[PDB]
């Protein structure tokens, strides 16, 4: 039953925090640049860096204020928590694109509407 | 199923198992075929380790469906002297990459077309899909140009151009530039400086006009970097002139000293690729995945050569920004998309030419294993043991044919060994056999020969190598053809057959490539690519095999030399297989070999590639088989030659051509009596009348068919000569002479004050710590130094391979 | 995908540990426990990012061992199945396409990929072209995908991606 697109959370992962694959990076760096310094302690796992290296791919932006905005450009309107993230991630380049990849996206805005918020996003890229 | 095409068929049966199917030529394809693969095969290597030859060897092998081996062995005067056994499987090998180099161009060919019918649909591609795709001498330079095309016609499946066309000197004007080393395209000025330009461009990805800018020079870096004639030269840059830096990460520094092998590399500084050994770049990519070393592959400059030429000289002010801005648009070029992609083409290069070493350094070894003789069938005693510690020995007595005839198990302790002595020479006169051959696992081997010798005296007794007796006895089909006998025996029938013949157990027990793969044929083995190791070392079974020739008679009598027949030239697994098959089930032995295609159903192809690697014993025939017999089918000899054989014959006998009475296969049957008859043949006049009839040059051909009927299949191996002691010292020790480092650290133990310290080595060998050292010859004993009993570690100094004795140290200073 | 949940372990302490270091001791023993595990309930977890508050250490009768309720607040990634994602194409073989979803990994057989991207074993390089050669997807590239389906395996998430859908390859 638990599908995304069709917008089914269970209760522990409908009111949690969402998070954006460049706005984890910063986070994962920081705990890097904790844990590199502070010797006597444990060196970091394969995991983290493995997940530093993917979030590092797809690091759209890398300064820390790109992010917020991004973010407040996006809660100004009645979007899902889900859609933030997957919606400033992929960052695509015609509405049509985003609609036909995110099922949830057709007939829940206007096409126009929705491709102004995409080309912002597009503007914000670095 | 495909076995059943496979055997049907009339190619050779590894020519329906390549990838890419062989297709035959044109002679103008295959010209550019032979040039492309000289250039290619036999150009420099970037480490320190005639076209028309390859273009007959490439239209024998795709147009006669000729084998290596059948152009090696029967057309040496295409290819010889400038081409071997192993240039033509090298040759055939790059066959297979041309081929894919073509059918790739012809998939961008066809794609560039496509575009280009897009476009006029609708830059543009004028000479470049000529240019480009017809010039594409390697897959390299093939991915030059489809990216470049990428770059650009990517975007369709079915405005920052302008700062970079504002740019001056287009990308492909900067490549001729970089070709020539000179300014040969002068820059274009603006009447204006970049900002202005900028203001035109800034609208909303770009706000703030050097945002356009940093665009603009990005655009222009990515269209530099995947312009194809800026790759070629930086690659060639790259090829020349390359370092190799490397340090030891935080986990190298600890585990890599004086005995790991990135020792002497641990720390490099600039280090050229051209100075690069046989295998150490494989060695450094393997320490590096191990992640105790990090490398990296640059020139360091190259930049501040480049600079020179995307620029302008008048100090205008107004093209020192133009002039600036190129300087950091080439900048960001080679720093973030060329010398990365160059350092991993490299890199792959250097690891692949590394590989190839590694490969060719298997397949000599497998070489010097397979050349090695027969000894000088023959009764052979093979004795195989252990540890021996409360473990016995076997002693297997395989006949001449290869098959054991009886064993012998070989198990205070003075008159023990006095009846095992006594057994053993009541069974060495009661079969009597011709040869002794022990095992080779330690330093007992060295008393056992002795022990044999000494019984022997009152007949040879040589040491063997135990290795492939090792993976015999481990191996199901030692348990498949001895269900009864101990694992033990089973090295002993090994060694014996090993020693009656290497290619024959060498091909019976390293049926599969899991089985070839447990050899330690290098160090290295195990990194290098599986396929390429495979196709090397059955490549040198293939050439000893048709080198040797195949006798079938004793392979279908002796069910053990069955896998001979799968390395025959034109006869594989399944061809092999169904050949024996069609034999057993006929219930007949072959009396001749012409009759391979009479009574079975093998095509013409197949039977000119494999029937000169056939041997068929006719001294051997004798009851009811005397009623049918070609006297030729006995040698090297292939039936479309029988015919010049038997003029050969004729002419060295002087037979009047104008007697009815002259029998040519007569004059044969007296010639192979009396073989001295043809060196009174000139061979060379022969062969020019032969030319002159029209039957081309044979005069190579001659000089085997003569050499043949001197001796039916005269064997070319080096005999089974006894190892010298080197190599007595590195087969019974089990190491090499680099693992004996002068000056390793080695835990040896210490055995007894014989005036020195005897410590004995877990290499089994014998450690003799100098009295200079122990500084007692008739001073009290060195019991101070050390106690008697224990273990201790120290370095060694000197050795006495043939003693096995090896010098050690007791300061810590020598350790230091 | 990345979440970030405020989660909860209780943590036992052997009594030598006691003395000044005792609370830097309870936060040093959390650390290394919970980083890069995963579960049937909330997934894998990344990192912890901070630790909101120790509980009262209840000393537990009969055994040394007092146990901690510590709170913490890390991130987490749960994948859904339907979400569309981005990834690195690691290895392309003739039975499936092999992709990286940070510390999971997804595959796509030729079944899910539509006919155009045929496969390329001749070439070194193992690729899905097309048959004219313009659209070539090889190893080591950004290619979107949807998971269709997840399955973890003992604390082990693997989900499986498709190429079904319009627009799932190079940006």
């Amino acid at each position: 039953e638990e599908d995304a697109s069709q917008l089914i959370f269970p209760k522990e992962f409908e009111t949690a925090e969402t998070l954006l694959n460049s706005e984890v990076h910063m986070l994962l760096e920081h705990r890097k640049q904790q844990n590199e310094s502070a010797e006597d302690e444990q060196e970091l796992s394969e995991v983290f860096m493995k997940t530093l290296n993917y979030t590092a791919r797809f690091s759209r932006f890398k300064n820390r204020e790109t992010i917020a905005s991004v973010r407040s450009l996006l809660l100004q309107k009645k979007l899902h928590k889900f859609e933030l993230a997957c919606l400033a991630n992929l960052c695509p380049e015609t509405a049509e694109e985003s609609k036909a990849l995110i099922p949830s996206l057709e007939g829940r805005f206007e096409d126009e509407e929705l491709q102004q918020i995409l080309d912002d996003i597009q503007t914000k890229r670095s | 199923d495909q076995d059943n095409e496979i055997r049907a068929t009339d190619l050779p049966e590894r020519f329906q198992l390549r990838s890419i199917p062989v297709k035959g030529a044109e002679d103008d394809e295959l010209e550019e075929e032979a040039d492309w693969i000289y250039r290619n095969a036999f150009a420099t290597p970037t480490i320190s380790l005639t076209i028309q030859k390859i273009k007959e060897a490439l239209g024998f092998m795709r147009n006669q469906h000729f084998e290596v081996p059948f152009i090696a062995f029967y057309r040496k005067e295409y290819v010889e002297p400038e081409l071997h056994i192993n240039d033509l499987w090298r040759v055939w090998q790059w066959d297979e990459k041309w081929t894919q180099l073509r059918i790739r161009k012809e998939n961008l060919t066809r794609l560039f077309e496509k575009m280009q019918a897009y476009q006029y649909e609708q830059r543009a591609l004028d000479t470049t899909d000529m240019e480009r795709l017809k010039d594409v001498q390697s897959m390299d330079e093939l991915k030059d140009v489809y990216n470049h095309f990428l770059l650009y016609y990517g975007r369709d499946i079915p405005g920052l151009d302008g700062l970079a066309k504002k740019f001056g000197l287009t990308p492909e004007q900067f490549g001729e530039n970089l070709r020539d080393s000179y300014q040969r395209h002068e820059t274009e000025q603006f009447p204006a400086e970049p900002l202005e330009l900028a203001k035109d461009y800034v609208c909303s990805q770009f706000p703030t006009p050097e945002a356009v800018l940093e665009g603009a020079r990005y655009m222009v870096a990515l269209q530099i970097a995947r312009e194809p004639l800026v790759r070629q030269v930086l690659r060639q840059t790259f090829q020349e002139r390359a370092k190799l830096n490397i340090t030891p990460t935080k986990k190298g520094r600890k585990d890599v000293d004086e005995a790991h092998y990135a020792y002497s590399f641990k720390y490099l500084k600039n280090k050229p690729v051209k100075e690069l050994r046989d295998d150490q770049f494989l060695k450094i990519c393997l320490a590096e995945d191990e992640g105790l070393l990090t490398t990296d592959i640059s020139i360091d400059t190259y930049f501040e050569e480049i600079k020179q030429f995307y620029y302008r000289d008048e100090f205008s002010h107004q093209v020192q920004e133009w002039n600036r801005q190129r300087t950091m648009a080439i900048e960001r070029a080679l720093q973030q998309f060329l010398y990365v992609q160059m350092a991993k083409e490299l890199k792959n290069k250097l690891l692949a030419e590394a590989k190839e070493y590694v490969i060719k350094a298997c397949s000599r070894k497998l070489y010097n294993w397979l050349r090695v003789a027969p000894y000088r069938g023959i009764r052979v005693l093979g004795i195989a043991f252990s540890s021996a510690r409360d473990h016995p020995v076997f002693c297997a007595l395989v006949n001449g044919e290869g098959e054991v005839t009886d064993f012998l198990r070989l198990p205070e302790e003075r008159e023990k060994k006095a009846q095992d002595i006594e057994t053993l020479k009541k069974f060495l006169l009661n079969k009597k056999p011709h040869v002794v051959t022990v095992a080779g696992e330690n330093r007992d081997a060295q008393m056992l020969i002795e022990d044999v010798k000494r019984i022997v005296h009152e007949i040879g007794v040589e040491l063997v190598d135990n290795e492939l007796a090792i993976l015999y006895m481990n191996s199901k089909k030692s348990e498949a053809e001895f269900r009864d006998y101990p694992p033990v025996l089973r090295q002993a029938v090994s060694l014996a057959r090993r020693i009656q013949d290497p290619l024959i157990e060498f091909a019976q027990v390293c049926s599969s490539d899991e089985d070839i793969l447990c050899l330690k044929f290098h160090p290295l083995q195990e990194h290098v690519v599986k396929e390429e190791l495979l196709n090397a070392l059955y490549c040198e079974f293939i050439n000893r095999v048709n080198e040797v020739g195949v006798d079938v008679n004793r392979a279908i009598a002796h069910p053990y030399s069955q896998a001979l027949i799968q390395y025959v030239c034109g006869l594989g697994p399944r061809k092999g297989t169904h050949l024996l098959k069609i034999l057993k089930q006929n219930n007949t032995r072959l009396e001749s070999r012409t009759q391979l295609v009479t009574m079975c159903h093998m095509g013409p192809k197949v039977f000119m590639n494999c029937a000169g690697f056939l041997k068929i014993d006719t001294a051997s025939l004798g009851d009811s088989t005397d009623s049918y017999i070609e006297v030729l089918d006995g040698s090297r000899v292939h039936p479309e030659t029988y015919e010049w054989a038997r003029k050969m014959a004729v002419d060295a006998l002087e037979y009047d051509e104008s007697a009815e009475d002259a029998n040519p296969a007569g004059a044969l049957e007296e010639i192979l009596e009396n073989p001295e008859r043809l060196k009174d043949l000139d061979l060379d006049a022969f062969a020019e009348e032969l030319e002159r009839q029209g039957y081309g040059d044979k005069h190579i051909t001659l000089y085997d068919i003569r050499a043949e009927l001197s001796c039916r299949y005269k064997d070319l191996r080096t005999a089974y000569r006894s190892p010298n002691t080197e190599e007595i010292f590195n087969m019974l020790t089990k190491e090499t002479p680099e693992t004996f480092y002068i000056g390793k650290l080695i835990i040896c133990n210490v055995t007894g004050i014989a005036i020195g310290v005897k410590t004995r080595l877990d290499n089994g060998v014998t450690g003799f710590i100098p009295t200079k050292f122990l500084s007692d010859k008739v001073v009290k004993r060195p019991e101070e130094r050390v106690k008697v009993g224990m273990t201790v570690h120290c370095r060694i100094m000197k050795i006495d391979i043939e003693k096995f004795s090896a010098d050690l140290t007791c300061r810590t200073s020598d350790l230091m | 995908m990345f979440y970030h949940i405020s989660l909860e372990h209780e943590i036992l302490l052997h009594p030598r540990y006691f003395g000044p270091n005792l609370l830097n001791t309870v936060k040093q023993k959390l650390f290394t426990e919970v980083e890069g595990t995963c579960t049937g309930k909330y997934g894998f977890v990344i990192a912890v990012t901070t630790i909101d508050n120790i509980g009262a250490g209840v000393i537990q009768p009969g055994r040394g061992f007092v146990l901690y309720p510590v709170k913490y607040k890390a991130i987490v990634f749960r994948p859904f199945k339907g979400e569309v994602v981005d990834a690195v194409v690691t290895q392309v073989n003739k039975v499936g396409l092999f992709t990286e979803i940070g510390p999971m990994s997804c595959f796509i057989s030729r079944h899910s990929i539509p006919s155009e991207m045929e496969f390329d074993p001749n070439s070194n390089p193992p690729c899905y072209k097309t048959m004219d050669e313009d659209i070539v997807i090889q190893q080591d590239d950004e290619i979107r995908l949807k998971i269709v389906g997840t399955r973890v395996d003992k604390n082990d998430i693997f989900a499986i991606g498709s190429l079904m859908d319009d627009y799932l390859g190079l940006v």
